[PDB]
């Protein structure tokens, strides 16, 4: 399926094959695209196109009214029009089919993304909180202005979302206390998988490894979301997504072992505050943050939300200290 | 069905 | 050197010598620990310790659901608490120092082996997946129970993995040779008299892979080269015996060889386990949990038996590869064995 | 499996088959390398290639401080660039691999290791204080210094560590079965004889030590024990060849022998290496930097130089202990061979 | 060797042992020593003994309205005087030679330090910045005051400071570094070394292993010793600054592996009149030397307040434009125990 | 006293 955008002056005019772009990383997948301008309008008019690798913090118009504005990512530029030397080597197969379904006036074009940017993820925002806004975003202009390529104004600019989403740990440690000598608290959070996605959810096999004292009064195991933000300030937001837990206690002297399924879902912590989600297509719906990462840390600092999940598996000891542990493990997309 | 694991113990 | 597994617990607590018990052929080794127990919570509370011959082919919740578990080849069960009036009569001496460090509620416990149960042996894993395993192991569980011994679940259980294993005899069987004829539709002469005799029969792991290749050479067609190659054969007889070829070593040399004489170069091998790390499909002994081991032993199959030997059939054999213009690879195999 | 050590500055990367060669009888197994090169920086700048066996037992800025150093045991230098009239002749297949898979300027090298080298052997450290660091060792270097091949230094300097391991020969000597009678002061008869046969001669790292003892026995001071214990002799040889005892591994039940009859029991152990983990002065096999290694093959000296082989001399031997009231500690020792 | 201190009403002495004692590790040094009091002003008044561990970070009749005072990780009490139904039942061998040297009116005391607590070790002030201080330090105090055991100032209170100073693989940090203008791996940078707890008279050899610094030309490579100067008290806080670095002209080449050790030595004394580098506890007037590195125990239950020192070669090179990259490791100065 | 290491390479 194909999807288009034409500005209210009928002037560029976008056609796209997908608005979700599957960032594998030893590549990453690149635009796909053309662009119908008409030439009447724009006689001795120069086309272009360009993508923008955003990460907003706030309002418009008032981090716009600051010391500083978007210090944007990445912004890739390409001449559309005039051709220069109509210098696409390799014609897509999706603009194979658009120049031979649009008039050939359609400009090809083509996006290829660098290594070293960060994903969509935005922090959800409070229910309280309605002018707050925070989110990394990938969008396409197909654009003009009379000067050369190194400016341009609102007008002729034609927008687009789209999305540059990222497509056997074990845990056992003991815990000794003040008036419980014994070590009183192994425990094993073993699993299976590693990196899960939208569709398959968590089993968390916990293995209770205890001694005597002290009654154990629960465990529960809560799914809980982190969101590193380096702006100028790097900072970490802890928010439950989702939490659950039965009533299966431990006795002295013994091993239980007890495997806990969570699922966050998407539908369940809609209309709350701080939960990183992926970007949306401007209204659509979305999902969970998948869980973004620093490849092995570039040059420049990566200047963004930084999502990772984990399991934190709390326990109520006598008489209802909540003892816990975490771990790693990502959550990211799956690949077509 | 019958039975699991803990998964460790490298020595005493 | 002693170590054990202190179940958190802190209810069963078992002293055990060595990891490995020696199989021997006559006896086995037998495994020889003890259990502290703790007294405030064990109220009426009964326990035990079993030895599991364990044997695994697959996935632990994949194979369970359907209708098939591991075939347990053997299990061994033990009461230690309550003791009979006084239930230990051959003393270990390990759990004499295990009686007199401890207290006087530690609990003795010993596990003789029969004379029906193979290795530890495990196949090795490919480096790409789909999630699978297999192996024989052996391992060692003290627990306790409200229901009599017939009867048992979590939350009081002590495993320690521990190992067994084939240990070939006093005797090579004869020194194994090799001499064959070729014949073909474009070279009448005999052409490959090829002679890969050799010096001994059961190797272990830390010696030389010298193979003495006697050509007796009267023809046309130039040869180019003997390529000479370790076969690993891995046998598996879970729902049928296979075999899966794959060299565990080769080496070779340009060595060439002229019409009309008798030439001969002994080509000269290591199989290491260290080169092989990392590669597919070559049984290897089966390791304690994380621990290194060697590459697999050739397990034998007893000469006659009702049962068939289900699992991992490990054998070995040195095939002579050969490069005959312009480029035919003709080889043999032999019988040996790594015990 | 080809590997490489790409030189630290670019200049000098040599690319291997493997780490582990062959000693074997016959011949050693040399090696067959190549060094990529690049032509910017290496303008009329002479590459060339060495092997530096070497002999190491302490430390290095303090030992070097002395008035000797390491005693060096061999070293090879062969020239690489500028080829002297191009000297690969015969190319191995794997330096015919890499010269076509690199760029143009690969140069290969080839060492052919003599008869009179002692193998990598290292002591094993203790627990504590572990580093009087002994061992030999097999490494591998390319180099470019402007002075000609008899002079070097650091800045070009490309070393990689092999090593060369012994492997027993092809005849193993004849069933060796030899001890004590042991008479007394105060006990009369022939009092203890003894029997540890044994079944073979040269053992590797994957097969037991079964001991066949056998008792005769008219007695008149009470048996009580017979211990059988693998022991070590870590024979170093620099001022003196050094036997430094210590048992790999040991083993007993508790087999009584009545007076006036003969008894016999297959005692039997095995020696692990993680079981001698965390020990100290337990030589084994040379270690590849931090890759696992096993216990020490049973080093043996030719059958006549005119120097003495300097070095660690490894050898093993089931002692028979035995105790008798009230409590002497008999015993003696054999020859076997673990190479 | 002996030392005392009396108080201006000759009222309290303090016979001790050692001002400096060994922050051991399985255990710690306990104090020992004796307390010599007077018999007839003190008639029915009630002398008792005291540890304090204290965390310092500012002025004395300032920092005072910092919704607090010195936060006392820790204070120790025990009954000097009237001894109470007695148990010193380990009486010290120097106690013992204290008792029959002084009168045997001499009441012994002992303390036992737990195991959450850090070592003495201050903020080496600026030259210029006079009335500002910082730090850890463990005194004792000998005292009676007209009271209960809660009321407690000065003028029969005596004050002794001591200390507490606490008495792996060969570690190698080998790196690659990635640029926007060059493709090599243009960096491996490692630092090898034979020792990772060194002490005052031991130097530091740092064994630079260059890994082809080419395609852009190195200046060279300085190595320099820092400090971490970690401070907890509403948040922790290391103060970047280097004690000692040394520095020769050796040039590593396009296409050449070089290798050099870099020899540096810390010195106090070079390192006195300076801003901002922890020294050891030190008393009163006498030398002291540069700090021990502290080590945080493995799993307590609450943070440790107080200054917690470690130290590190940062082996910071400089390439053609004088761009000076770096990387560091953990290194960690303890003393050497008697 | 002839020469030193770099100290470590341990596969390709």
């Amino acid at each position: 399926r194909v999807f288009k955008k034409s500005s209210p002056n009928c002037k560029l005019t976008v056609y796209l094959g997908k608005r979700d772009f599957v960032d594998h990383l030893d590549k990453v997948d690149p635009v796909d695209g053309v662009v119908l301008v008409d030439p009447d309008y724009l006689k001795d008019r120069k086309v272009f196109v360009t993508l923008t690798c955003a990460f907003r913090y706030g309002r418009e118009d008032l981090d716009v009214l600051g010391l500083s504005f978007r210090k944007d990512l990445f912004i890739a530029t390409y001449q559309a029009f005039p051709p220069m030397p109509n210098p696409p080597r390799p014609p897509t197969r999706l603009q194979d089919r658009l120049l031979k379904k649009l008039g050939q006036h359609a400009h090809p074009f083509f996006f290829t993304i660098p290594q070293n940017l960060p994903c969509s993820v935005t922090l959800q925002p409070g229910p309280e909180d309605t002018g707050k806004a925070c989110g990394v975003d990938f969008e396409i202009r197909a654009f003009c202005a009379k000067s050369i390529e190194e400016k341009s104004h609102k007008r002729n600019s034609v927008r687009l979302i789209i999305r540059k989403v990222q497509f056997q740990p074990s845990a056992e440690t003991t815990r000794h206390f003040l008036m419980s000598d014994r070590r009183s608290l192994h425990l094993e959070a073993s699993l299976d998988k590693e990196l899960y996605y939208h569709g398959e959810p968590l089993n968390v096999n916990v293995h209770v490894t205890n001694n005597s004292a002290k009654t154990v009064k629960k465990i529960r195991v809560s799914v809980r979301q982190y969101a590193d933000i380096c702006l100028f300030s790097t900072a970490q937001y802890k928010c439950p997504v989702a939490q659950l837990e039965q009533d299966d206690q431990v006795s002295p002297s013994s091993t239980f072992c007890k495997v806990y399924t969570i699922t966050p879902l998407l539908s369940d912590n809609r209309e709350k505050r701080g939960l990183a989600l992926d970007g949306q297509l401007k209204h659509e719906d979305t999902n969970l943050a998948s869980s973004t990462i620093v490849k092995e840390g570039a040059n420049k600092e990566v200047l963004g939300i930084l999502v990772s999940y984990r399991v934190k598996v709390k326990l109520v000891v006598s008489r209802g200290g909540d003892v816990s542990v975490e771990l790693p493990f990502v959550l990211m997309h799956p690949k077509p | 069905k019958y039975s699991a694991k803990t998964g460790l113990t490298k020595l005493i």
